[PDB]
DNA sequence: TGCCGTTACAATGTAACAGTGG
DNA sequence: CCACTGTTACATTGTAACGGCA
């Protein structure tokens, strides 16, 4: 473990995003029945300023095709949330052009190194061949 | 030989400058919050040196 | 400009006013700033620039004339 | 009145402790890693300028 | 003007922004009092299904300040979608760690190209040091 | 100007892989 | 083995800022 797991925000995020999945229209709950479905949907709702009693809802009436997608998202967003503390840790989004991309992840998979070490490797021969013209 | 090693002192100087620049703004940052705390909750009540 | 730049650093990194910090204003007597609190001046200001000042050229600066007239 | 004095003394204590617990420990926390922060930076400044 | 605008489709584009952001709890209208602004969101939710009537709607309720933020999102919506129907037009978005992005954008502005023109280039000098040695 | 394309981001969600420990 | 975690490479949508153009 190298991300110290907080409960209570953790939680927090776990019942947001089943919230924001409902309300996305997708199934949540295991329900096939409206009834049921829609008194878990209600109690959920009911459990916003009760994150703990989401771990419980969650055993109770989640369904089973989100347990993948949740520790996912939630693995994911813990990461981010550590991360974003210093700046040398942050992530830049980008976006590539296809040709680009296509070379770029081509000259990748060939060295067999992600993309950031790709770029460390092209941008250190330009930086090298900079400093070799200074000395 | 020299240059070899200037090379690795670019590599130290580079990481100075991220250090530095991650004090600097966090010091940035502390000064806007006590800036923002001249209210007198940050004498004692913020403070807990505890 | 530089001359300004060199009060948004010291107004942001001591926090103190705008109008405070005149050109003959020092840092530790008229700003406050202790020890720590002048190195992160001077930290900043290297960052501001983008460049590097001796140990002791650097704690020669103990005012916001000198800080401009080692600057500039 | 009694019923309503306590209820409000109660709140009033509860939401004043949690808030402060809340709040000053993450503000120990950044002074803490600014200090350690700078402690790193000035041996990395000290062995760059050598 | 480079891509058509077709209304049946930039009017559901414009009413699905306008309810995300509804639900974000963005203020959709311009009115202060909390009763009109109900009655008109939900004159636009059972406006569903109608272009001719949204764009009416946009008119007359329409909160003034995001205008703007409508205008561009849809500009970026349209071209999107007429970009993301052919390979070469799509775009691959992907995350470069901060000091790499540093320094890479450090050359792009140095340069004044862009990022795919910047690494193009790069990459186009790495292949012509390859052919040297080659 | 006012629109329109364009870029460079931000925020979040996912799949897939690699590690880690029991 | 097996599960859970960390990580990368995207996607998806939105936004602000430029710059072109009538
Ligand atoms: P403040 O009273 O906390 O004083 C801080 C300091 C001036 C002692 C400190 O910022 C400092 O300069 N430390 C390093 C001193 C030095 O010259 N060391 C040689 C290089 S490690």
């Amino acid at each position: 473990m190298k991300y110290q797991q907080l409960e209570n925000l953790e939680c927090g995020w776990k019942w947001a995003y089943l919230i924001r999945k409902h309300q996305e229209g997708e199934p949540i709950t295991k329900y096939i029945e409206n009834s049921a479905a829609h008194a878990a949907v209600d109690k959920l709702i009911k459990l916003e300023s009760e994150p703990v009693r989401v771990l419980e809802w969650i055993e109770q009436h989640m369904n089973p095709d989100l347990f993948n997608r949740m520790k996912q998202t939630i693995r994911a967003r813990r990461k981010r949330h550590f991360n974003a503390e210093h700046q040398h840790t942050r992530k830049k989004s980008i976006d590539l052009d296809f040709p680009v991309w296509h070379r770029l992840s081509a000259l990748s998979q060939r060295r067999g190194n992600t993309l950031s070490e790709t770029i460390v490797q092209l941008i250190e021969d330009a930086e090298r061949k900079e400093k070799y013209a200074n000395q | 030989e020299m240059e070899n090693v200037q090379k690795k002192l670019r590599k130290l100087e580079r990481d100075y400058y991220q250090i530095r620049e991650q004090v600097v703004s966090a010091k940035a940052g502390w000064c806007a919050v006590m800036r923002m705390v001249k209210d007198n909750g940050v004498e004692r009540r913020l403070h807990r040196r505890e | 400009t530089i001359e300004e730049r060199v009060k948004k650093i010291i107004g942001e990194q001591l926090g103190v006013k705008q109008e405070e910090v005149t050109n003959n204003a020092s840092f530790v007597e008229d700003l406050g700033a202790d020890s720590l609190d002048t190195v992160e001046l001077v930290m900043a200001l290297e960052e501001e620039f983008d460049t590097e000042i001796p140990d002791e050229e650097a704690e020669k600066i103990t005012t916001v004339q000198a800080a401009i007239d080692y600057i500039n | 009145a009694i019923r309503v004095t306590q209820s409000d003394r109660d709140l009033f204590k509860h939401l004043i402790t949690e808030a402060t617990s809340y709040v000053s420990a993450d503000y120990m926390r950044h002074a803490n890693e600014r200090r350690t922060h700078l402690d790193e930076a000035l041996a990395l400044r000290g062995e760059l300028f050598g």
